[PDB]
Order: C-alpha cells, then structure tokens, then sequence
C-alpha cells in the first residue's frame, strides 16, 4: 500500500506545525502519536522552523491528510473524536506515503466488499490502485492492519458489514486500531530505509546464551544462573513454559549461603540519544522477604570509563510470587550500563531465589502508574456485568493522586472492558491546583512483548476538561478537588472523582488476541500529566 | 654553510644519486627508493665545487641490493610490509670537472609501524624479524624451498637467509618470506614464498628471481636518529680526494662537521613519493 | 565494531575488480560469497567500470582487507585456503568498514586476551579500538560473530588459546567460518540502512493466521487446512512440536 | 594588601591548568576551593584552551603564587600538606593581585614583628610595601584576614611568637585558616568591581518584613505566620529584641490536611544543581509534614508547573534542625514549602521555618549535628568519642564520622576522622575504596554564604592509607570494628588531630545555637586523574 514514486518521501525528522484550532487533548494525543513513531520506527518530527514542505496538524471537518510529502507542506486534519493514537497514527501514515490496506492492488484476492451494502457515492472509498502508483513492500496482504477499513466502513445498514475477509477469522480483526501492526511497521522500515529506532535504547528476553551482551561483576559475590526453563514449576516470562528447552531468565538463588551475598547482573554499554529513560523489566522475588533485587546505573565519569555508581531502585518480596512488572525511571545523558544487584537476605528463610526476564528499555517517561490483575480471564468469567475493580492510588509528577477503575464485564455492551479514570484524593490536594484543568489522561494496555516494536498496545486518550461536569456533583466540574466532589472508598481510604473513560475501551475478544493476556493476567499503564504548556 | 632547499634541482638530483651509491654499496638488504629530501645544507669552495650534507626519507623497493638494480627500476613494495625512515649522508660535488662522490652515510630503517598497520587493516601479514628465534619462519622458507627444488628438477637449492618475513592468522597460520639461496656461492637469487596451515588442509607457495666508503644501517624496533660524523673538529678536516679525478691529481677536501638540522629552511622537507603517514618518517 | 566515520561508508553495488591473479577457485568463491551479501543484505556488488573507488580482489600474500572504503579503491587479498566462502565474507566485512569483534572498546567484558600465549611480534594484532573510532551499532558483543577470532589465534603453544570467551561454553564458537551471524548482519544492515536483501523473494512458515499472505483458489473443488500442529504425529516442521 | 597596577588585574573566568604532578588530593581541593570563590565572590575558573594568561597548578616545594595576573601565565604550588582549602584560598588570592596582610604600608600600626625570633635568612618575608606599590581599598587592617601570618610564622624558637597584633586578643584570631574573612571578600570585591557571586542563588533569614520577597499561596487553606520571636528564630535566637523573624505554620488548630504554601521568588538557576538549606522546627503533631516543593518554569516561561521534591517529620526533639533537599532545576523555578497539619488534637506545637539559604552546588553527603556541644565538652574525657549516624555516598559507600569532643593528643582541639560503614550496597562496591576525597567540614552557620567561614578539612582515600598491614579503606565487614551501636563494621578511623582549636570554636558562630553541624562529603574523584 505505498506511494511508489520516491520524489514522495519526507526526509526526516518531518517538520510540523499544531494549529491553536486544534484542543489541548488534540495536540498532546498528536505528540505522543509522535512518540510511538520515534520508538517504534526511524520516523521522527521537528517543530516548524522554515522549511519547505512540512507538515501542520489542524481540527478541520473530519480526520485526514494528503498521501505523501507535499513539497509545499500540507494539512493533516484532527476533528473531534479523532484524538486517540491510532487514528493519529494511521493520518500520518498517509502522510507518509500510505495508502488503505483494502486499496491494495491485489485486496481483492484477501477480502469481499459488499458493494450493494456501502452508502450510495461512498464506493470510491474501496477503489483499488494499481501496480504503477503503489508498492507492496514485497509484504502480504495485512488483515491486521491499521490502514484496514473496519467491517463496518461506509455501510448503509449498522448490522451489516460493507468489508470482510476472505479468511472468515480476521472479519474479527480487519480494522484493528491498537497500533501499527506488525507488517506496517515492516513496510514503513522497507519505504524509509529504517533499523534502528530512535527510542527504543535496549531489550532483553535471554533466549540468547549471549544474554543480550549482559556481563556478570566478578566484584560481586556470585553470578546470576543463565536459568533455563525446563525445570519444573519455572518457567520464563518470554514463553511461559510454551516452548520446550527456550524460555529463559536470569535467575539469583537466595536459598543457601550467608546473608548480603551479592550478583551484580551488568548490562553492556549504552549510549542514551535522550536525557531520561524507562527500564522496565519482569521480575520474581520468592526467596525471602529480605532479599532485595536492587537497580543500579554504572555511568560515564566524562573520562571515557563507565566505572561510577548509582543506586537506582530496591524492590522486596511481597506474598506474591508470580512474575511482577517494574520500571525505573533512569536520566543518563552519557553512556551508561543498567545493572541488577540480588542480594541474598536470610537464606535461612529463603526457598527460591530472585528472577529476570522481558528487559525493555526505553527512552521515554515510564507509565505514571502500574496496575496488575491477577488471573484475569478468571476474574473476567466471575465477575458479573457492572462490577468493578479499582486500581491503587498513584501520584502524578505533580502530586495529584489517581487511580484506575475496571469494569471487567461492561454493563454498557456484553463482552467489552469499561476502564474509567478519576482523580484520588491524596497528600497534596491541598497546594494543587483544582479543578484539573489541563492534565492529558493516558491509559494503556500493554502488550507484554519485551521487543516495543512487536508490541501493538491498546491506548486511550483524554484530557480533563471544564466540561467535564455531572448532576451528580451540582453539575460542578468532575476535576475538582476530591473531599468536595468525590465519593469515599474505605477500600483505600481515599476520596476518589466520578470516573471518566470509555465503555469498551477494548473487547475481550480483542484482549485474548495479540496474547495481551500473556500471564493469563492483565497490565494497565496509566499516565496522567499537565499538558497545558502545549496551549 | 648555506642551508639549501629540499625541492631544488640539484639537490634532488644528488639525493638520488647518493641513495643508489648506498643501494650499490650495500651489500644486504633491499634497493632503497627516495621518498624524498629531508633536509639540504652546502659548504662553497668557489670554482672547485662544493660539499653537500643532505638528510633523506626513504623507502624500501621490491629489489634485493645483489639484482644491482637502480632504484627507479623498481616499484613501491605493499603498505603492511613497508619499511621506512631516514638517511644522513654526505657528498661532493662538482659538474665544470663532472665529478660527483658520497663521502659517507648513516642510515636509521623501521618496519611500518604494527598499530597503523593493524588499524588500517586487521588481517594484514603482520612484519617481524627475521633471525633464527623463529623456528616457523625458517619452516616457512625451507617449505617454500623444497616445493621449488621439488618443481624445478633441473637444478637444486639451498637456504642461505631469510631477508623478510610477515605472518597472519586468519584460515590459520599463515607465513609470507622473502630469503636468498645458492645452487647443490655469492647467493644466486631472491626468492619469495609462503607456508599455510588449517586445521585439515595445507599450502605452499613458491616464485624466485636469479640475479671503500664509510657508512651504515640499522634496522630498529617500530614507533630516527642517525649517528653521523667523519670528524669532531670544527675546523673540519682535510681529508683525500686525489683518487677520485681521472688523472689523480693532488687534491684534498675540508669536511666540516655534519650541519645540524636546527639549520633547516621552509622548503625542508620536500614534496614526497609517497606521503601517506604510515611509512612518511617524522 | 563499525567504523563511525560515515564517510568510510561504501555507495551500493560496490564495484569490483577480480585480478586475474586469483584462481578459478578464488574468482568463483569471490562470485559467490557476493551472493550470500546479497542474499541476506541490500550489500551489492557489480562489474568495474571507472569508478573512483572499488574494490580488486587479489591473490596476494595472505587475506586482508583496509576497513571501510577507501576513496581511491582498494586492495583485497584472498591467498590460499581464503577461497572458504567464510573468509571471503569476513574479508567483505572489513571492506565494509568493520573490526574484528574481540578489537571492541567493551571486548575486555566478554573475553580474555592472554597476552603471554600470543608469539611475540602480534600481540598488536589484540589491540582494541576506543568509541570515537568504532560504533557499536547499538549491538551487544557476538561471540558467533563471523569478525571473530578463534581461540586458537597467533598463540605460541597449538593446545593453548589466545582469547577465550569469559562465558566460557563459547569457547567452542567464537571464530566460527560458517556464514555471517545475525548480529553480523543486523549490523550491517544498520551500517547501510538496508531493509530489504537482494535475493530473498519470499519465506513462509505460516505461524501466522494470515498464512504470509497465501490464498486458497476457488476453481479447485477444496482448501488446504491450516493445520494446528496439536495433533498426535501431525507437527509442524518449523517447530516440531518444539 | 592589594596591588595597585590594574594591569595586573585577570579578567575572568580565570583559565586553570591542574598539572598531573598534583595528587589526587591536591586537584580535588583546588576544585573545591574554585567552588568557594565562585561561591563567595565573582571570581571564576575554567579549564585552560589556549588563553594567553592562566594559572597552572603545580607540585613543586611547599606553597607559593606570583602576585596578580603575570600576562604569559603563572605557576602556583600546592606541594605536600599544602592542598587544604585555606591554604589554596591564599595561593589563589595572591594570583588574584593580594599582598600578605602584615605587609600593608600602615601595618606597623597593627602589628609587631619580634624581629629577633625571625629565623635567619627569612627577614625580607617580613617586608612591608609602600602605598605606590600597593592599596588598602581604603579598609582596616584585617587581622583576621586569610593572607595574615599566623604568630609562629618563620620562627627561631617553636614557642615563641614571630608576629603578634598589638590588640593582644586579637594573636590568637590572627592566621586563621578557616577560609575568606569578609574583609577579604570585600576587598576582592572592590578589586574585581565584584558585586554578586556565581553561586549564591538566594538566602533568606526573614529580618526583613518583606520576608526576602516570599509570597504566600492562594491556593491553600492557610498561612505561614511571619513570627516576631516574642519561643525564638534561629538567626539571633532572642539576642537581639524586637528583631527575630521566623515563618512558622501552627498545627495545634483547625482540621488535619490543612496547608499553607510559602514560595520563594522566581529564581534563574545558572546551574543544574542547586541546595536548599535551612533551619527548621516541627514542635507539633507527628503526623505533620513539611513538604519542600519546587515550582518550575512549565517550559512555556510560566512558573506553575510543581515538582514535590523532599519531605520532612516531627522527631521528639524541637529544637531548630538544619535540612538539605538537592534541587535539579536547570529553569526559573520558586522553591516552596508547604507546611501541613496532620491531627491538630495532638499538636501542642507547629512547623518553623529560618536561615534558608538557596546555593549552586552540591549538598553535604552527610550532616551531624552535636547537640548542647559546649555541655559535651565539659562532660567528656580526653580520647572519649562519638560517632555519627551512617551516611551513604552518591556511589552508595556507607560513611560516617568520629568525633573526638577533646582531643587526647592535645588539650582545646577537635580530632574529627572519617571512617567508612559497612552498608547495604558493599558487596558491590570496590574495595579499597580509593580516590574518594572526604571532604569534612564544621558549618559556620551564617545564613549568608559570603559571611560565613567553615572551617574544612579535606582528604582522598588512599592505598598509602594502609593501618598495620591492609589498607583501611577495604572492605570494613574483613577490616573494620563491629559496633553494636549500628549494627555497623565501622572502619579504622582517619583524619585531624587538631581539625580545629575549642578557642576557635568558641567564636565564628561555629555553635550557633550552642550545637556543632558537621557536613561530609564522601565523592570520587578517579575521574581527575
Ligand atoms: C520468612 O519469610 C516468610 C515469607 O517468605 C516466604 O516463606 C519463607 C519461609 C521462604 O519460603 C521464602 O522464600 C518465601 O518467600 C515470612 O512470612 C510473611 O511474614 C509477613 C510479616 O509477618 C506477613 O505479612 C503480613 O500479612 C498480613 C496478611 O496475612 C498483613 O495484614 C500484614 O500487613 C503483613 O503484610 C506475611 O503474611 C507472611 N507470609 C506467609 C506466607 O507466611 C516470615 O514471617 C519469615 N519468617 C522469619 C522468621 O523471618
Ligand atoms: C501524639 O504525639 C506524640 C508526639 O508529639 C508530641 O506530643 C504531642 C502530644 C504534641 O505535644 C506534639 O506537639 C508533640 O510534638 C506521640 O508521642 C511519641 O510517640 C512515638 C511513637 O510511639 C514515640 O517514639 C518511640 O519512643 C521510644 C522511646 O520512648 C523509642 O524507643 C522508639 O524507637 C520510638 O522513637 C515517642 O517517644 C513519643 N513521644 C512523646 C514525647 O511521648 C504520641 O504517640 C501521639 N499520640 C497519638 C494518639 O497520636
Ligand atoms: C532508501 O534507500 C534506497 C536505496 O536502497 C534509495 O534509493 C536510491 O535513491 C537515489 C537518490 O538518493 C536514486 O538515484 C537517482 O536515481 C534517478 C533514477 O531513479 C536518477 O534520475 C538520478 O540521477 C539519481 N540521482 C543522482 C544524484 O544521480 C537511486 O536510483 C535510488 N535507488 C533505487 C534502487 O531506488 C532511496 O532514496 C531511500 N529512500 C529513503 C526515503 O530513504
Ligand atoms: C543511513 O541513514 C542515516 C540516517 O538514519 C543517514 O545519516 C544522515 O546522513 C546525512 C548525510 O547524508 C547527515 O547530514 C549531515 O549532518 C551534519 C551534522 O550532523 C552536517 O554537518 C552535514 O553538513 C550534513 N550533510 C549534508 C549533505 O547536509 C545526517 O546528519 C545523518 N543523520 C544521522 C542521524 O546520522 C546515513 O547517511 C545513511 N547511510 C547510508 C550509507 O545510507
Ligand atoms: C439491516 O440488516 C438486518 C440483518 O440482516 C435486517 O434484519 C432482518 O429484518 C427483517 C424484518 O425487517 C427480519 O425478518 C429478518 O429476520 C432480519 N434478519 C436478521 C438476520 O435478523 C434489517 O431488516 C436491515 N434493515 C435495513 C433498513 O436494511
Ligand atoms: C594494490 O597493492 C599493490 C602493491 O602490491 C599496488 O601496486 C603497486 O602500485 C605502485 C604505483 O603504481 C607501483 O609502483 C608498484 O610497482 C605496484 N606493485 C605491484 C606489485 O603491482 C596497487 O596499486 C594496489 N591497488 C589498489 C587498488 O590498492
Ligand atoms: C604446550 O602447552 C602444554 C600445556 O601447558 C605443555 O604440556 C605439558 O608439558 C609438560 C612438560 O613441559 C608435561 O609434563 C605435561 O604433562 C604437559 N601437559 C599436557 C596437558 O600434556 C606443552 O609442553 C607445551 N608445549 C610447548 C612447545 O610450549
Ligand atoms: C612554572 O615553573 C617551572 C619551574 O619549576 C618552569 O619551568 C622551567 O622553565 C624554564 C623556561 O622555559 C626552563 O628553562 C626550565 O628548564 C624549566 N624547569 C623545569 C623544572 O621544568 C615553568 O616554565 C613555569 N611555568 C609558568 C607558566 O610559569
Ligand atoms: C625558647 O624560649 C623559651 C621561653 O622564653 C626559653 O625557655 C626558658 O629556658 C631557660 C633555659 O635556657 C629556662 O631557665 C627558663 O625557665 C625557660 N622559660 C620558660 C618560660 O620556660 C627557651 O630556652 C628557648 N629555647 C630556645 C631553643 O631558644
Ligand atoms: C490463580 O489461579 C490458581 C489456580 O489455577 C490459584 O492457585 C491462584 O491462587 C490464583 N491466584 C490469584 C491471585 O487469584
Ligand atoms: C540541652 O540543654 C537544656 C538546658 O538548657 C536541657 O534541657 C536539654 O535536655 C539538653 N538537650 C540535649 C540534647 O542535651
Ligand atoms: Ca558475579
Ligand atoms: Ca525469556
Ligand atoms: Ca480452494
Ligand atoms: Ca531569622
Ligand atoms: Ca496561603
Ligand atoms: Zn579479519
Ligand atoms: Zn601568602
């Protein structure tokens, strides 16, 4: 599906401009759209300084954009509605030289159009292009695809799909709008020459027994086991178990020797082109309660020699065994290895060990909060329609508290995930600015892929808004200081906003694909962050 | 003394031909090539010509010094064996009576140097000495030697010396030899060849060409001094040079003590053969 | 290992010269070891036609290459036994501005260098680059890197290794002569930015639902299943069962 | 004492060459003495790229400087013993153009040099200077000045006294050794037309009704109390009446979660670190906390955008307690703190605020503070001891400090030596820990930098630092004292006999509110080398 004639190519990074037209909530969404190129792809973007074709980002009729770099510079529109990173996303692949993924030459060997069902004058939507004008990529056809119109595109009657696949599963899937599928990226790469990606820094799954470059410290005590997989009962986060003699992860066993033994698990040198990153890695800590995994940073000394320490992060056995994720914000701006001390506490009260897999490295904010759900596909069967579960309170760079309500079962439509934000009441409400004016909410489900590019997660996009107001509350503002507006939850003692965010947010037919229920269990990022200097 | 320059016509002419009377005099080694003038200084005696003190940069050719070729008659040897450096030599001069003589030399040489060499190319045929410490290298050399006696059935050869030497690693050690020989003598020919081994296969390689004053060389360890003087007197001394004329008239000539090189002109050095900085001396 | 330098970067097809020197042998081994680089690269090579740098490949003395492209053209050598399609690759590698891969600025991390085991007169040849010099390319060190030396490299003793790799099971891998590795080529290909290779049309293993974008006819009576390797014999062969 | 000719004047920043015949320590502190100039005046110190006049810094016999700008560039020497701050202060203020102080022209009228006890040999470093050659920059003769000879300078005797002020009680001042005195500064000022330093970003004691033009929220339920010491502030602790000013925030009143913001002005930070020192009182509930936060530029030129960056409790004692809290701001910002009552009916009290002082620099790695330190000096015996909490490095090396309150080795001296803890992180860690300048220091506790002279002590952790036979330095859990009182191996201890004289200590406001704070910096230096 791309523009074959190479005078179309941008030369990155794509000079853009965000028109005042478009709402706060529109140009963070756009921004952070940009940060999904950068990590995802060689694709960057640069503020408009005088060039000559660019890019300008505006809240015209409806969402859409030329096809291909426009040497004179060209509008991509944003329209209400429109601000979630998908669609964002897939605007800017037709910027980029993008076509439709049911506008292939050969779409019509992958799926049916029910001509007869599309809206009179709405055909031309499903022309084809031919060879001359398009390149495959010398890629398949992508069912998966974010430029894929969904079944329901253009239809006259809302029951009745205008586009399905000729391989009857993906009508199911046709029109995903997670993310850049896999083939997309792979065609946005072979149409802009791309390899590396701009954000992506390091990650690690072990498969590897060169262990991704990592190196053992010999000024430790001991070493971290290359631990495989095979061993009953312990298994890797990569694989769960589903490969026979290929799941690893490093493993530090705590449960022999003296207390304060110590490996140091050290990565290889890396070379940040940003100024803050986010390791996120998974972990087990079944060994005692006072082992620690601790995070360390061996930085550049500016002689050339990555000799410095810094203590980064701790992390300790709670109850919980299974396999948890975390992230530690670094903020290297010269080469620096990430590290990970085990220690031993009590091996006395040890009968395990502590656990590494699914390293991933980014140069980005790491998500703001981090809520797990255990065993979810169970929770999900045994929880009945309009029950909820609510996310522990978290605190913003700038204190507000927040947190995350799941409903598991929507009441609002049958097999669809509602997931709703509101603020907390928390430490620092009474300094903080209220009603939340300008704070872009951003929720995730991440997929678990170590690799950033083989991930395509889910993510909805909202800023909380004056707008935002309820009966409920007086019709006050939804923002406003928790005590005042709120309802109170013993469950954390907290007071906490009504919540706002989507009934289906996603479906679960969509979650149980992509394997995002890697762990049979479920991972939501959320940030939350002022984007008022965007105004 | 007059300090002279290292682009002058003359003195390029003398430098040239002082390095061919060192190539002649030698009697090992390799027919060096002028890279260029170093530095140029003359004494002035009026009518009966002058004496030349010149400082060169040289490089080793592809020629042994018994094929007796001038060293215009041969090429630049490859970067990763080159051997390089500089020359003091002293010369008299006289065109009106078409006398020309090198009085005396001293010359300081160096292998290029290993690190440039590797920088520049990882798997190159790294240059070592070649003295009877190196048992492979005299197998290298015999190897290559009985392949030859092997091939040419109409006469046999022996091993005098081994003239230059390089090994590498890469398909496994692999040794690369230049050595003289004598039939079964003044050595008869230069010949060139190599010894391989892998693991399972081996190889031999083998090609062979057949053919006072004061002064010296030394071949040092790799990165240029040069120790020169007939004499310490700053009068100079008056040495003999009846027998150089065509009638030997009585005729003596006053050496002054080599011109240092705190007397250089801005047009010393000279333009180069071959200025690249791996074999280009300081 | 890369040269950073972007001017030592060669301009595809890279042309070359086979000097009629070489063997049969080595000029047919030269032809092939360009296939695999096409094959698994977009690194190119055509026939010379008075470009300003390219490479001739020579029968000189020993298998060496100067790294990167040198702007006036350059020599290659290829003496004997370097006909392996390995050697070849490697010496290519060097041509295409890369190091060895225990010359490193971080190799110090990942093997040992024992100094004493080297014949005096080579120890040089273990010299180790600094990072103005020398990407990484973001890549960890490979021991299965073709650019690699074997532990068996100028040592004094043959039963005693020169480097040694400090995990020590790759002891019996670095140096290996097979092909390139894949960090051999996920370098190259973020030296060159190439995406796509030269000769690699299509593959298919069908992990994918999609098929790799395969389609059943409707002329034929039937359809191929798509078949789950979960049946008791029926496994797949890109993972049997694995 | 400062020489007339302005030619002779640099123009800053000063460029410097640390010669590589300087130790580790040595570079160390001459880094940490450029910190004190830019700290304490105008003067400025870059790394040299070629100016045509510069300072190289060498290891050559004893200590010495050429006097003012030589225009082709100049040695100092900082050889053996001579690399403490002090001393390097006086070689830096002889190339910035000063005399020593008993050579002014008028000195006569100030001091006596017994002439007679002079070694032999010695009496031209006697020499004083006539007004063509120098200036007084019309100030007094400054006995306590930097650039003064201690009394037993170049002495005959060792008892007896060289120099001696003519105001007898003066002779125990004079020759110090603790830094700048603020004549000094003032002349060096007057000199170098200084009139603000580079790193003192702000400082806030409150005397003024203004209040250092803080500016309470709005956005808040309360305010801080500007408090008149009718109870006492830090700055004067009731000396003066009528004139103790203090912020404080009651908590034994209204509902808990009610806060006051008191944020400073906008601030442009000339560096990406800042400290925010103060003193502090939190006399009311437990559950109160004082929260410091920032305000930063939210990038578009707004200061809105808060950043929570440190928090403070309530500890069973209420006396006045110094804090830290780094900042990282590289934008205009305010810091602020937000005082917050938690359960009203059980605070007697509230949270205090005085003495904040905001600088362009690190903060001290480790703080102590020895309460009622004059009631310890008259409780404790010769070679009796007490030993710090364990502080942890950057790097995480855990360090501490032993005081010594008399010394045994003489009467009226501190002994102050490091000693590095076993801690959380040393199976990690190297081991010797080595090249780590230790950095002590006794806070003068002015609230003004420029005012204030610490007294600091300096050294770099050594392999020659070996106690028979291993270096003290390796790892303390194999060679280090097991101490009950932490849970702690901590190590051999070195440091100061003497580190400074009780006498000293009486004065300088050492014991500011009759308690001693000792700051350590504990940091890797490798990196000079
Ligand atoms: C030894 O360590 C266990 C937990 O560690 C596990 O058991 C060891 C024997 C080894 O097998 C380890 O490898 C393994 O990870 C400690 O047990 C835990 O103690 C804590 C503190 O008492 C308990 O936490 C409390 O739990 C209640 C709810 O149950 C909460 O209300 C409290 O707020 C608090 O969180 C925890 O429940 C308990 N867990 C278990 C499984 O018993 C054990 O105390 C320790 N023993 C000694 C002597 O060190
Ligand atoms: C009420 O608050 C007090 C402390 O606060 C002080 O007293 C209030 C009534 C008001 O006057 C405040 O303005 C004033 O600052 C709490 O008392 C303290 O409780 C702690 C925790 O139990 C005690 O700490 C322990 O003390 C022992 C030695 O006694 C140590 O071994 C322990 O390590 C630990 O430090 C502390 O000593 C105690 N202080 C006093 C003066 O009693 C009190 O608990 C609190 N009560 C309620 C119901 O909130
Ligand atoms: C992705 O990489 C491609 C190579 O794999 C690049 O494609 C090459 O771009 C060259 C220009 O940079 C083209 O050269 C021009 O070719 C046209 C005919 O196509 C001639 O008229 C021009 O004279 C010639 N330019 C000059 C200066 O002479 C190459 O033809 C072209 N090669 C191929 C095989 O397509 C892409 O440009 C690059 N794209 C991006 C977005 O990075
Ligand atoms: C592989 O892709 C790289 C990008 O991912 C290309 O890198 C870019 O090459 C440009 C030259 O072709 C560089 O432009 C130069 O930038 C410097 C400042 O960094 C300026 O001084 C120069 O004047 C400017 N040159 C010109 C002609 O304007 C880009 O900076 C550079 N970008 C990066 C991120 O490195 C590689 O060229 C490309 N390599 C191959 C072999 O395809
Ligand atoms: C839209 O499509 C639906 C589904 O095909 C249509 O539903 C049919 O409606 C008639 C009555 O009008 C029923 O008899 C059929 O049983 C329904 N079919 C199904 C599969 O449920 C609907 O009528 C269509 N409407 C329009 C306006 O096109
Ligand atoms: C490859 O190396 C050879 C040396 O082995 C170079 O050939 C020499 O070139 C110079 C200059 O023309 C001549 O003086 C020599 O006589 C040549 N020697 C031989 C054996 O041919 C050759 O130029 C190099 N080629 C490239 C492309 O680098
Ligand atoms: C090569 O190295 C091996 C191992 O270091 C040497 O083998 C030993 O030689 C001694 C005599 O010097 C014997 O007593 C031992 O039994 C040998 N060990 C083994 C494993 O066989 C060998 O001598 C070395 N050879 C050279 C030429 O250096
Ligand atoms: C710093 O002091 C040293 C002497 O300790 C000076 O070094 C001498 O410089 C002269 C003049 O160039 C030389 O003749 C001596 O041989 C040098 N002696 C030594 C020990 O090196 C140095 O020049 C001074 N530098 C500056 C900038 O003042
Ligand atoms: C240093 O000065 C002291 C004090 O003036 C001298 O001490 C006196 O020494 C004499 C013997 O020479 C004794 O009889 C006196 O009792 C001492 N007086 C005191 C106050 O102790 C000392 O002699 C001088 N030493 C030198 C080397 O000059
Ligand atoms: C998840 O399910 C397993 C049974 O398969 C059960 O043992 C475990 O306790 C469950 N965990 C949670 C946190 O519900
Ligand atoms: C300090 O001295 C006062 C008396 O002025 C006494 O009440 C108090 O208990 C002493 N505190 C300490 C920590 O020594
Ligand atoms: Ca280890
Ligand atoms: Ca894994
Ligand atoms: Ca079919
Ligand atoms: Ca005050
Ligand atoms: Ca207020
Ligand atoms: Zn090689
Ligand atoms: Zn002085």
């Amino acid at each position: 599906n791309g523009l074959r004639d190479p005078n179309t190519r941008w030369t990155f990074p794509i000079p853009y401009i965000l028109a005042d037209n478009l709402g706060l909530n529109a140009k963070g969404a756009i921004l952070y759209a940009f940060e999904m190129f950068r990590l995802k792809s060689c694709v960057d973007f640069k503020p408009y300084e005088g060039e000559s074709s660019y890019i300008i980002f505006q809240q015209f009729d409806g969402c859409w954009s030329e096809v291909g770099d426009q040497h004179v510079g060209q509008n991509i529109s944003i329209g209400q509605g429109c601000a979630y990173k998908a669609i964002i996303e897939h605007e800017i692949l037709h910027a980029l030289g993008f076509y439709h993924e049911q506008s292939r030459t050969d779409r019509d060997d992958y799926v049916n159009i029910w001509w007869d069902q599309i809206l009179s004058g709405y055909q031309h939507n499903f022309d084809t292009y031919d060879d001359s004008l398009i390149t495959d990529l010398n890629t398949p056809y992508d069912y998966e695809s974010l430029m894929h119109y969904q079944p329901f595109s253009f239809n006259k009657n809302a029951s009745v799909p205008t586009i399905t696949a000729k391989i009857p599963e993906f009508n199911s899937i046709i029109g995903q709008r997670l993310d850049f599928s896999a083939i997309d990226l792979e065609r946005l790469n072979r149409m802009y020459n791309c390899t590396t990606t701009h954000t992506l820094l390091d990650h690690c799954t072990f498969e590897k027994a060169n262990i991704c470059g990592m190196i053992q410290g010999t000024r430790d005590d001991t070493d971290w086991a290359h631990q495989d997989s095979a061993q009953a009962g312990e298994v890797d986060h990569t694989l769960l178990g589903q490969c026979t003699g290929a799941g690893y992860f490093m493993q530090f066993s705590t449960s022999s020797g003296s207390a304060e033994e110590a490996a140091l698990l050290e990565s290889r040198i890396l070379y940040p082109k940003r100024k803050q990153q986010c390791l996120q890695f998974f972990y087990k800590m079944t060994g005692s309660p006072s082992d620690r995994l601790v995070v360390w940073v061996r930085r550049d000394d500016s002689t050339g020699n990555v000799r410095k320490l810094v203590k980064v992060q701790t992390f300790q056995g709670d109850d919980d065994h299974n396999w948890k994720i975390a992230h530690v914000v670094l903020k290297e701006e010269q080469k620096f290895r990430y590290l990970f001390q085990g220690t031993k506490g009590d091996p006395q009260n040890s009968t395990g060990g502590i656990y590494l897999d699914d390293i991933t490295l980014t140069e980005t904010p790491c998500p703001t909060g981090v809520w797990t759900v255990r065993n979810f596909s169970q929770v999900l069967e045994n929880t009945s329609k309009g029950d909820k579960l609510q996310s522990p309170r978290f605190y913003n760079s700038e204190g507000y508290g927040f947190g995350v309500t799941l409903y598991p079962n929507s009441r609002e439509s049958s097999g669809y995930l509602r997931l709703a934000f509101h603020v907390c009441s928390g430490e620092n409400d009474a300094i903080l600015e209220w009603p939340v004016e300008n704070r872009q909410v951003i929720i995730t489900i991440l997929d678990q892929e170590p690799d950033v590019r083989n991930r395509m997660s889910s993510s909805m996009v909202f800023t909380t808004s004056k707008s935002h107001t309820s009966p409920a509350i007086n019709d006050t503002v939804i923002w406003d200081r928790p005590s005042r507006v709120g309802t109170y939850h013993t469950d954390c003692n907290c007071f906490r906003s009504i919540d706002l965010g989507w009934s289906g947010f996603i479906s679960h037919q969509m979650l149980k694909r992509r394997s995002f229920l890697k762990n049979d269990d479920l991972i939501i990022f959320v940030d939350f962050e002022d984007i008022t200097h965007l105004s | 003394l007059l300090s002279r320059g290292c682009n002058d016509s003359d003195v390029l002419a003398v430098a040239g031909f002082a390095l061919r009377d060192i190539n002649k005099d030698r009697k090992d080694g390799y027919v060096l090539r002028l890279n260029r003038v170093n530095d140029a200084q003359e004494y002035r005696r009026g009518g009966l010509g002058s004496l030349f003190y010149l400082t060169l940069d040289v490089l080793e050719t592809d020629c042994h010094v018994l094929r007796k070729k001038a060293w215009q008659d041969c090429g630049m040897r490859i970067f990763f064996e080159s051997v390089y450096g500089q020359c003091k030599a002293i010369f008299y001069m006289n065109n009106p009576s078409r006398v020309l003589y090198l009085a005396a030399y001293n010359c300081t040489l160096r292998p290029v140097s290993k690190k440039k060499i590797y920088m520049t190319c990882p798997d190159c045929p790294s240059s070592i000495p070649t003295d009877s410490s190196n048992h492979q290298v005299l197998e290298a050399a015999t190897e290559s030697l009985a392949k030859y006696n092997n091939e040419n059935t109409s006469k046999q050869y022996s091993l005098f010396k081994v003239t230059r030497a390089s090994s590498q690693w890469v398909v496994g050690p692999s040794y690369f030899v230049e050595y003289l020989i004598k039939e079964s003598s003044v050595p008869v020919g230069l010949c060139k060849g190599s010894l391989t081994r892998t693991h399972w296969e081996k190889f031999v390689s083998v090609t062979c060409d057949f053919f006072g004053p004061r002064g010296s060389v030394q071949y040092l360890p790799d990165l240029f001094p040069v120790h020169l003087d007939l004499t310490t007197n700053p009068q100079g001394e008056t040495l003999d040079i009846s027998f150089l004329f065509l009638e030997p008239m009585e005729e003596k000539l006053v050496v002054l003590p080599f011109p240092k090189e705190k007397a250089r002109t801005a047009e010393c050095p000279g333009p180069a053969q071959n200025a690249s900085p791996l074999v280009l001396p300081p």
